[PDB]
């Protein structure tokens, strides 16, 4: 690596990267609603007696 | 005067019961109600139709 390179390219480190002490960072929520809940597929029907 | 027993016909539909005058309800909005049954508890009387 010392003698036979002759150059070399630098970026900034990509932030996809996180080292593995570093791994409470990557705990995260996600919320799903209740299965309790029913979705209609029904149309509403507008009427009128008078 | 005709002797039937429970005779559904009156000689005219009374103006008051128990000292209090009978409710009035036109078809129209009886068809259209949802608390009939706290109504019909009480008794009333049907008009605005034939």
């Amino acid at each position: 690596s010392k003698m036979n390179v002759s150059y070399r390219l630098y970026i900034k480190t990509p932030a996809c990267l996180l080292p593995l002490s570093d791994y409470m960072r990557a705990q995260h929520d996600y919320v799903s609603p209740s299965s309790s809940r029913v979705y209609i597929k029904d149309p509403a029907v507008v009427y009128t007696r008078s | 005067r005709f002797g039937f027993r429970d005779s559904p016909f009156c000689t005219s539909l009374p103006r008051t019961i128990m000292g209090n005058d009978v409710r009035r309800i036109s078809y129209n909005v009886f068809s259209m109600m949802e608390d009939i049954d706290d109504v019909i508890s009480e008794g009333f009387i049907l008009y605005d139709a034939y």
